[PDB]
RNA sequence: GUAGUAGCAAAUAUUCAAAUGAGAACUUUGAAGGCCGAAGAGGGGAAAGGUUCCAUGUGAACGGCACUUGCACAUGGGUUAGUCGAUCCUAAGGGUCGGGGGAACCCCGACAGAUAGCGCGUCGCGCGUACUCCGAAAGGGAAUCGGGUUAAAAUUCCUGAACCGGGACGUGGCGGUUGACGGCAACGUUAGGAAGUCCGGAGACGUCGGCGGGAGCCUCGGGAAGAGUUAUCUUUUCUGUUUAACAGCCUGCCCACCCUGGAAUCGGCUCAGCCGGAGGUAGGGUCCAGCGGCUGGAAGAGCACCGCACGUGGUGUCCGGUGCGCUCCCGGCGGCCCUUGAAAAUCCGGAGGACCGAAUGCCGUCCACGCCCGGUCGUACUCAUAACCGCAUCAGGUCUCCAAGGUGAACAGCCUCUGGUCGAUGGAACAAUGUAGGCAAGGGAAGUCGGCAAAAUGGAUCCGUAACUUCGGGAAAAGGAUUGGCUCUGAGGGCUGG
RNA sequence: CCAACUCAGAACUGGUACGGACAAGGGGAAUCCGACUGUUUAAUUAAAACAAAGCAUUGCGAUGGUCCCAACGGAUGUUU
């Protein structure tokens, strides 16, 4: 059944910290408890060892990313950054 | 301890010249023949009591032999 | 006998006298081990062991007797 | 029932003052001291166990006190990489290198071209 | 009056780091040969977590230039870096997210982190969790380079600075809040004795300016200026303005 | 003077007989009646104490009554280690050289510097980053186990059986295709080259939760041995019924790994997960744990019981079941972190192959066996309602290990067994006032600043549960019903047999 | 063939007694203050006081901010 109807992860914080921070910190907790997908092995199976690391159960290939997410909004503007001053570059 | 499961074996490391003196052993299923030697007190059980006399005066001289 | 078992001689919760999650897990070791034994002796396949087995981990069976009667009238 | 003491002047239940009851030929219950348990030799990387030697304190590994059999494995980087990595490293090795003499031909080919 | 909270920290003690479980000091390679001129590749082995720091750390391994041995590193990670990965550090080394290059070589507008100041002293900007600098432009007379700072401050460096392509992984990590005394007490219990803090109108006149009266408040402007001495220094030091900042002040 | 006055009152409790003595409510023995009730008033240890330990004796004093008594006094006796510790290692840190400061006492502390030395040959070559220091009787760490023994000591003494670290050579074995052999493989076997240099691992690590395994304990039945009860009943109740280190062999948990093979009608699988063309299921293997099994050790011991003498002999020590049980250990998985939860000594393995023998006798050998060696200091006892601190034999304070049966959710409370103990100065009366514990007609907060105090409610099962709300709560809201004993009925399992 | 103890129901029965000792929430309608857990005047005040997450402001890019030091130097700093 369902057992909440909105708290969902932040059910276990009870009713201490006000609505606005559980509803903020909800994003943050669903992102790093979840699995991610692994580029090199192609399963879904990364998960966070600790605040910035990303490992993979199966292929044991550890990542460096985001603190709550595998890949952060800036971490994909960096990338394709780089990428279009590499291409000019090596022209 | 350690346990000598031939009768053959027992024989050789009874003329060891550290075996200091040789104890026997008399159960009522079986014979236990005990050898005191310098690291290790080997053992060799016999259950045929009659196969046991044969080895028993077929022990060196010298050797202490003692009945328990 | 069933003697001094009555509700005014007991003090701990039913949970407490006896965990709902040891009675649970007694139920599914023991209609596991029933599907094997069913599909080792090939009154079952494979296809219908998976069906069961999921079935079992969703609650439907509450005993080996009902589990046996299913089997029986499914393959009916 | 019979309640124990430690044996020593050790009073304080840490790690190294692990024990087990023994009952003795005597009748009676008695402690004796077991060793921490050990890990053994794991592979640099993955961490998972090497086969073929028994997880043993440092000082039980000692030459003198453990035969050579059970502290070796019979094959390159016997008892430092699994059989799996060993295998890993020999096929890299020759396909790196014959890799290598594909680019040393074929900088030749085009250093002769004026 | 006794010393105030702020003059017992200078002489440490009770104020030292707490640095027990740090795995070390993370820098780039010292500069070498090898680096100025061409590039030296190395491999990632690891990438672990540093006791107070919210950016990970990765353990590179180097062919020593000139002895039989390895050389081990220890480098700020940057996001995208992954175990197996291999590094290539030096003034040919390609542009690419975790190689680090002399900021003559790499063009305008790259993000980079731990970027050197001195030539050769092994990475001073841009190391927190999710910050990075910006190359702005190059200056070939001079010899320098201009980078904007995390802060949005533009500053001259020389050309020859390293530094390693991407920005520091980890970001994003201030904007969870912590809901909880216990979690800000776990977070400075590695780092060093600064909290809790006990506000100066709480405390009594003989240690802190702000201690004392019948009522809780500070009794004079909380602005003090530059050169007041230690023990009078408390509040905003130097204030250039205060208040909420509206319009062009928070940009 | 006060004054033989205040006062001796917490921790349930003593009684009878006899012995001893000048003298016994207080010593000792026996019997009875109680208490601690395994988070103990039991059995140990760390600090701290320092002879309080043990025997004998005792004029006084002291033990807030008394004492024949003793933690008092007097005399004498008592602490045995290659294996238990210290010792070794490093932690936070401490103490320092040089250098820099300083009138100097001193300050900083490897930061201003020709380090310490190490390795291999036989004095030479190679290497060489300024501490060979102190810092743990709970961190890391070479090796000892039963049985017995004293008035007082023991993993230290005795006996037996092992192990560890060193030293030296001998015999045999092993290798020479100079440096073994077997397996497709995971790997196996007891031996089975090697220097500088280089690389990895062990040591080595948080916390919580669920499962699984091992040991000890608890518990049930049968066999035999002794004991208790017996007017009646009771094939009954109680006590026990033992197996050390170490050595060999077997077993192979939960995982991991290997070979064959090639999967959708997807399957396998946990309590929960979860796993599979990056090769599942299946079939057959390898490895790892053990506080698992067998044998040796080892019945010759220990224990119980029955005899004979006043040391000595005999009999037995057997066969099963059970688990959300308890304590400890281990395995594996999962949850948690803006927290990711020591170091070093030491040990093992690996990469490389300089150099080296024999034409077969030398060389090599981490194999088996034999031979020799083992420093110094601590070790008694208390560990506390009397051995530590609190001026004391002070109802206070002081770290930790072991932990039975019944009731019950329960190391709650209450009762019991092992062990301990009746140690708190006693006797006679039963006024007031008091302290502690209770009860009370009718009324029900009128008492009082105030429901202070006390009373009422209380466990479990079923039913039912509002406002408000940050939607999580509020909630055990509120409100109502049930509960013993006895005799039954139904439901929920395991292992074998095609 | 061998099993352990949880649940449910029924009859009978006692002076309606039965969580029989032990054990073990009184409940409700509101106002003030502090969000909460935490902490505090050892030996007269445990609270509305302190702390707290959240919010905001200030200084500082190392030739630096804050601080210690007689001097030399040092803490923050294994930091950015
Ligand atoms: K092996
Ligand atoms: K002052
Ligand atoms: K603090
Ligand atoms: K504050
Ligand atoms: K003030
Ligand atoms: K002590
Ligand atoms: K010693
Ligand atoms: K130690
Ligand atoms: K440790
Ligand atoms: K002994
Ligand atoms: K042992
Ligand atoms: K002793
Ligand atoms: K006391
Ligand atoms: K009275
Ligand atoms: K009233
Ligand atoms: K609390
Ligand atoms: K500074
Ligand atoms: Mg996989
Ligand atoms: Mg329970
Ligand atoms: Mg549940
Ligand atoms: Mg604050
Ligand atoms: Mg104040
Ligand atoms: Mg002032
Ligand atoms: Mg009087
Ligand atoms: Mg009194
Ligand atoms: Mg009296
Ligand atoms: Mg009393
Ligand atoms: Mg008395
Ligand atoms: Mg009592
Ligand atoms: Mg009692
Ligand atoms: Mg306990
Ligand atoms: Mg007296
Ligand atoms: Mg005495
Ligand atoms: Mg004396
Ligand atoms: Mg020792
Ligand atoms: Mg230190
Ligand atoms: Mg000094
Ligand atoms: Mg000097
Ligand atoms: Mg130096
Ligand atoms: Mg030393
Ligand atoms: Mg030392
Ligand atoms: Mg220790
Ligand atoms: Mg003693
Ligand atoms: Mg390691
Ligand atoms: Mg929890
Ligand atoms: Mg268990
Ligand atoms: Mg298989
Ligand atoms: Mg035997
Ligand atoms: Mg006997
Ligand atoms: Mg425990
Ligand atoms: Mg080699
Ligand atoms: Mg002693
Ligand atoms: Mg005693
Ligand atoms: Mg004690
Ligand atoms: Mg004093
Ligand atoms: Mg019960
Ligand atoms: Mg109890
Ligand atoms: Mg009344
Ligand atoms: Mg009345
Ligand atoms: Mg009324
Ligand atoms: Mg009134
Ligand atoms: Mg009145
Ligand atoms: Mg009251
Ligand atoms: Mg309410
Ligand atoms: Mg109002
Ligand atoms: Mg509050
Ligand atoms: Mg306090
Ligand atoms: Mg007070
Ligand atoms: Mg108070
Ligand atoms: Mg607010
Ligand atoms: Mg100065
Ligand atoms: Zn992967």
């Amino acid at each position: 059944t369902k057992r909440t109807k909105k708290a969902g992860i932040v059910g276990k914080y009870g009713t201490r910290y006000g609505a606005s921070l559980r509803k903020q910190i909800k994003k943050m907790e669903v992102s790093q408890h979840s699995k991610y997908f692994c580029e090199f092995c192609g399963k879904y199976a990364v998960k966070r060892k600790a605040v910035g690391i990303w490992g993979c159960k199966d292929c044991g290939k550890v990542k460096a990313g985001g603190a709550y997410t595998l890949n952060t909004a800036s971490a994909v503007t960096v990338r394709s950054t780089i990428r279009r001053l590499r291409e000019q570059t090596e022209s | 301890p350690k346990q000598i499961h031939e009768i053959k074996d027992f024989l050789l490391t009874a003329r060891r010249k550290d075996a200091r003196t040789v104890k026997i052993k008399k159960n009522k299923d079986m014979v236990k023949f005990k050898v005191r030697c310098s690291k290790y007190l080997y053992t060799l059980c016999v259950s045929d009591f009659e196969k046991a006399d044969k080895l028993k005066q077929s022990l060196p001289p010298g050797l202490s032999v003692q009945d328990l | 006998k069933g003697r001094h078992s009555g509700y005014g001689k007991r003090k701990g919760t039913r949970e407490a006298r006896l965990p709902t999650k040891v009675l649970w897990m007694r139920r599914l070791r023991v209609l596991r081990r029933l599907l094997r034994k069913y599909r080792e002796s090939k009154k079952i396949d494979k296809h219908m062991y998976h069906d069961m087995y999921m079935k079992v981990k969703g609650n439907v069976f509450k005993n080996k007797r009902v589990l046996m009667e299913n089997i029986h009238k499914t393959k009916a | 029932v019979q309640r124990l003491t430690y044996r020593k002047r050790h009073s304080y239940a840490t790690k190294s003052n692990q024990h087990r009851v023994v009952k003795t030929p005597g009748g009676k219950l008695i402690y004796q001291t077991t060793k921490k348990r050990a890990n053994g030799p794991k592979c640099p990387v993955t961490g998972k166990r090497i086969q073929g030697i028994p997880h043993l304190r440092p000082a039980e590994y000692k030459r003198s006190r453990l035969s050579r059999n059970r502290r070796t494995v019979n094959r390159a980087y016997g008892g430092v990489l699994s059989g799996s990595a060993v295998r890993e490293r020999i096929i890299r090795a020759f396909l790196v290198e014959e890799q290598k003499i594909v680019k040393k031909v074929l900088k030749i080919q085009k250093a002769k071209e004026k | 009056g006794r010393v105030i909270r702020a003059q017992r920290k200078g002489a440490g003690s009770v104020f030292k780091s707490h640095t027990h479980h740090r795995k070390g000091p993370a820098r780039f390679r010292t500069l070498d040969f090898g680096e100025r001129n061409g590039y030296l590749k190395g491999v990632i082995t690891e990438v672990i977590h540093d006791p107070g720091r919210g950016a990970p750390l990765a353990r590179v391994t180097f062919r020593h230039p000139f002895r039989y041995k390895h050389q081990k590193e220890l480098f700020v990670a940057a996001e995208g870096m992954y175990t197996g990965q291999f590094v290539y550090c030096g003034k040919k080394a390609t542009l690419m997210v975790g190689n680090v290059l002399p900021l003559r070589s790499i063009p305008e507008g790259a993000v980079v982190c731990n970027v050197e100041h001195k030539v050769g002293d092994r990475g001073v900007f841009a190391r927190c969790s999710g910050d990075y600098a910006i190359v702005i432009s190059h200056n070939p007379d001079n010899g320098t380079t201009r980078v904007k700072l995390p802060s949005g401050a533009k500053k001259i460096v020389p050309s020859g600075c390293r530094a390693m392509i991407g920005q520091v992984a980890g970001g994003g990590r201030t904007e969870k809040p912590m809901l909880k005394a216990g979690n800000a007490y776990h977070k400075y219990r590695v780092k060093r004795n600064c909290w809790p803090k006990v506000r100066g109108v709480a405390m009594n006149p003989v240690e802190h300016p702000h201690g004392g009266g019948n009522h809780q408040h500070i009794g004079h402007a909380s602005t003090v200026r530059r050169d007041a001495p230690p023990g009078q220094k408390v509040g905003l030091i130097a204030a250039r303005r205060t208040g909420r900042l509206r319009g062009q002040a928070r940009a």
